């Protein structure tokens, strides 16, 4: 019933940090699309979608419970 | 999100056809049986006809742990042109009572 | 609507391509559209990012789907653009450019919209 | 062919019930329908004993409400189409009335 | 967000509520009531009832 009393951390939600956008994609010469690691394969995945490169873990963003190689 | 702009437009659209919605005062209504079929797991009709509400074009009543929205003409009028309808359609009702 | 000028031939998909859903704005959402093969379009416009885009969208046009044009000052495809939909392309509420857009068939494929791009891929 | 159909009659009103009851053995009778009489059921009691104090406070004390449903029904054997025709017709008040196809 | 909501209501005095706003506290279920006591009685002119005795 009474007024809160002082916590000594709280904080809410994270920033999610602001990253600069497109770099996935690799131009050296034309017409070629140098592209780096391997576009998401699974039939619900569009498979226009990266997957992560994130070594020594191997995930899909799009995916949230399901598809993590880690070599 | 608040919610999808998928799930939007089936509350906006139904509401269109039908000149009326209803629904049930919960949180924990899975799929939202009874209309809008199986794609609004949580409040959102309510939610969204509450800020519609908010800027008219829409009354309400409440009884017995149900709403009970009524569109008006002034929704009429925005629903037509935010939905891209024909200038003149109302699928929802237009007859003379007897 | 149209007589097949450049100016009011990207005006006249924006209209039918909104009820389409087509318009994959932004590059990260243009390239995604366009490393598939349901996008049929591609427009640039004016430089206000990085150099490296010029380049990737006419790379990504060449091994997939060749159909780019390049309409510069920003602000105009900018202004066509709405918040959500029609009501207000003036609108000081907010406005920016699209630096690029990306459409799917062309949105509905009907009357000028064939006409425009059939127009320009004999010719290019 | 005919069948034994029963008119089964149900209310709460012993007025409204009855004189309802005495409408369809008239007019089965004045054609010869070879009717059988009313068999009246045990009336039966819905009782609810609770509190008649929200917030229970001073002498305790309580209320009996009660409902007393009717039930009787007239059996005939005669065709299906002449009973059905007549029997959802003529009725005034808010009476309920169930027809089965065979029971006998 | 959340990965919870919600844990086991299944039975007991918690998985039913009674008709007045989703109120408690006044354990119902006669006859088919879901209906409560305080408005019951509210309800003896409205039908279902009329007072005899």
């Amino acid at each position: 019933k009474k007024s809160y009393t002082t916590p000594k951390k709280n904080k809410h939600k994270r920033k999610k940090v602001k990253l600069a956008v497109l770099k996935y994609y690799k131009v050296d010469e034309n017409g070629k699309i140098s592209r780096l690691r391997r576009e998401c394969p699974s039939d619900e995945c569009g498979a226009g979608v990266f997957m992560a490169s994130h070594f020594d873990r191997h995930y899909c963003g799009k995916c949230c419970l399901t598809y993590c190689f880690n070599k | 999100m608040l919610m999808p702009k998928k799930n939007r437009i089936a509350i906006y659209e139904l509401l269109f056809k039908e000149g009326v919605m209803v629904a049930k005062k919960d949180v924990h209504m899975p799929k939202h049986p009874e209309l809008a079929d199986k794609n609004v797991p949580n409040l959102h009709v309510m939610k969204a006809m509450q800020s519609l509400k908010s800027r008219g074009y829409v009354k309400e009543q409440f009884a017995w742990r149900h709403f009970y929205w009524y569109l008006t003409n002034e929704g009429i009028q925005y629903l037509r042109d935010y939905l891209h309808l024909p200038p003149e359609i109302v699928p929802a009702t237009l007859r003379r009572s007897r | 609507g149209g007589v097949m000028d450049v100016n009011t031939a990207l005006q006249e998909v924006l209209k039918t391509a909104l009820i389409h859903d087509g318009l994959a704005r932004g590059i990260r959402e243009a390239a995604k559209a366009l490393d598939k093969r349901q996008a049929h379009l591609c427009v640039l416009a004016s430089n206000c990012d990085e150099p490296m885009y010029v380049k990737l969208v006419e790379a990504l046009c060449a091994e997939h789907q060749i159909n780019l044009i390049k309409v510069d000052d920003n602000k105009k495809l900018g202004e066509w653009v709405g918040l959500c939909k029609i009501d207000r392309e003036g609108k000081p509420r907010k406005v920016v450019g699209c630096s690029c857009v990306v459409v799917k068939d062309y949105g509905k494929e009907s009357q000028a919209k064939d006409v425009i791009e059939e127009y320009f891929k004999c010719k290019k | 062919a005919i069948h034994r159909i029963r008119i089964t009659l149900t209310s709460r009103n012993v007025k409204s019930l009855e004189k309802v009851c005495a409408d369809l053995i008239r007019g089965a009778k004045e054609k010869n329908l070879k009717v059988k009489g009313p068999v009246r059921m045990p009336t039966k009691t819905l009782r609810i004993t609770t509190r008649k104090t929200p917030c229970g406070e001073g002498s305790k004390t309580w209320d009996r409400f009660q409902m007393r449903i009717h039930k009787r029904l007239i059996d005939l054997h005669s065709p299906s189409e002449i009973v059905k025709q007549i029997t959802s017709i003529s009725i005034e008040p808010g009476v309920e009335v169930e027809v089965t196809i065979a029971d006998a | 967000q959340q990965l919870y909501w919600s844990h086991p209501r299944k039975f007991g005095q918690g998985s039913r509520s009674c008709r007045v706003c989703s109120n408690r506290h006044g354990l119902i279920r006669k006859y088919g009531l879901n209906m409560c006591r305080q408005c019951f009685r509210q309800y003896a002119k409205d039908i279902g009832f009329i007072k005899l005795d």
